[PDB]
């Protein structure tokens, strides 16, 4: 029942559209958010105060 | 095909007693299963599925 063709085809086409050639964009997102969040968390005591 | 009974409760079922429809179930037929698989797979866009994977 979970193998309905409409949902499978829609999900497949949407995944192709979303993630085609976006590996570099996601890598940049991960790197930038890692650096920003690490810098913010280095001020944990300051934020608490 | 065969009927399977799972006894429950303390009351005794008198002769000519009727089990309610809510306590009984019907099988999922093998032909229904084959129909589901084949009809669902016939509509698959396998190129899109492979590309997405």
């Amino acid at each position: 029942r979970s193998l309905e063709p409409e949902k499978v085809n829609t999900i497949a086409t949407s995944l192709i559209t979303i993630f085609q050639g976006q590996g570099g964009t996601i890598n940049d997102i991960l790197d930038q958010t890692a650096q920003l969040t690490a810098s913010l968390a280095d001020r944990d005591q300051a934020i608490g105060e | 095909k065969n009927i399977e009974i799972e006894p429950r409760g303390s009351e005794t079922l008198k002769p000519r007693g009727v089990l309610p429809v809510g306590q009984t179930s019907a099988p999922y037929q093998i032909y229904d299963a084959f129909l589901d698989v084949t009809r669902n797979a016939a509509g698959w866009d396998t190129q899109a599925v492979r590309q997405s994977l």
